């Protein structure tokens, strides 16, 4: 009934605009986004929207965009986000663009308190964010207040300590100075290597109840399912890795986890609505497929990207060593000039 | 042109 279907897609660092047709599929829109930004490791990603009832939802790529209850507005608003997380960033985020998108999203969740982080880890993470953004600490340029314009720490860390912004800056600067010589893209990777070991990293939590009506959390992540106490989302009460699951299923509100081990009982929980159980199961199927895929041989495409990454890295290392050595040749000629 | 059969940007195997 509108004459246009204008669409905005916001990534962690760009705003894109499209204009689609009534029969445009999720996959078609998704493919236009990733082509625009130059992303190839697309498997981790999704397009998230707000439905007409205000719930964050993933666009289904196998359905028409207009058939999915996207909040009606001009333009339609999507967030391009990592939906699935690797088991190890160093092994599995091959390309620098992939690493940057993950870094920006994870850092958002740390800073907004979504992903719990202890204070000392938050300062260490902030130091790598700073090395990436500023490069090497340089006492001629980075004076007191060089970080004053930056959101660097989780709100919980700021609120629960007594330090002022200057004291926080000095703690982060100590670490910043330790990173001198570290390439910006390497500091991004070091950030992610720390963040991926946080207890809440890469976990989707769903509110559930047991048969007695006690509130619990279900987590879904790369490695399987977990049951948590209502009041602790850090440490699972019961873990259900893939290797221990025989079947997961649902029937309206009831979700059943059937174990491989014949001695162990079924785990049953209840969601508020069928739609939630469908969301859980879809996320479990996506995760388990990626789990299996990373244990099978690399596709030809993945091999290509890995060989391109090795060659580009090898080349940049060589050019960097050449420039350092030329700088020494210059500094030598500047000082044997004076004689 | 809705031939992509899967919910995400990778195939689900049987
Ligand atoms: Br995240
Ligand atoms: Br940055
Ligand atoms: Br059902
Ligand atoms: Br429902
Ligand atoms: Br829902
Ligand atoms: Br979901
Ligand atoms: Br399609």
């Amino acid at each position: 009934m509108p004459k246009t279907i204008s669409v905005r897609v916001t990534t962690m660092d760009a705003e894109l605009e499209f204009a689609i047709q009534p029969n445009t599929t999720g996959k078609q829109l998704f493919d236009q986004v990733v082509k625009t930004i130059g992303l190839r490791e697309v498997w981790f990603f999704g397009l998230q929207y707000q439905d007409t009832k205000g719930f964050s939802t993933w666009l289904k790529l196998n359905k028409k965009v207009t058939a999915q209850d996207v909040r009606k507005e001009s333009p339609l608003l999507f967030k391009f986000r990592a939906k699935f997380y690797p088991e190890d960033v160093s092994e599995e985020l091959i390309q620098d663009i992939t690493q940057r998108l993950f870094f920006l999203q994870v850092k958002e969740g740390i800073l907004n308190d979504d992903i719990y982080c202890p204070p000392e880890t938050a300062v260490l993470l902030a130091s790598y964010a700073v090395q990436s953004k500023y490069g090497d600490f340089n006492k001629e340029v980075h004076k007191s207040g060089y970080l004053a314009g930056d959101k660097l720490l989780p709100q919980r860390v700021l609120e629960q300590h007594k330090l002022n912004k200057d004291q926080w800056e000095e703690r982060i600067q100590v670490w910043h100075e330790e990173h001198r010589g570290m390439l910006r893209e390497d500091a991004v990777l070091e950030y992610l290597k720390i963040a991926q070991d946080l207890e809440m990293y890469g976990v989707n939590y769903f509110s559930i109840k047991n048969k007695k009506g006690s509130e619990l959390w279900l987590g879904v992540d790369a490695l399987g399912l977990n049951i948590y106490e209502q009041n602790d989302r850090l440490t699972p009460k019961i873990g259900f890795p893939w290797s221990e699951i025989r079947n997961i299923s649902f029937n309206d509100k009831k979700f059943v986890i059937k174990p491989i081990d014949k001695k162990a009982p079924d785990f049953v929980f209840y969601a508020p609505r069928l739609r939630i159980n469908k969301r859980i199961l879809a996320l479990c199927m996506g995760n388990h497929e990626l789990y299996m895929r990373r244990r099978k041989p690399d596709t030809i495409e993945v091999q290509q990207m890995k060989a391109q990454a090795r060659e580009e890295k090898h080349q940049k290392q060589m050019e960097r060593a050449m420039l350092e050595n030329e700088k020494k040749k210059r500094e030598m000629a500047e000082k044997e000039k004076e004689k | 042109g809705g031939s992509w059969k899967y919910p995400d940007a990778f195939e689900l195997s049987g």
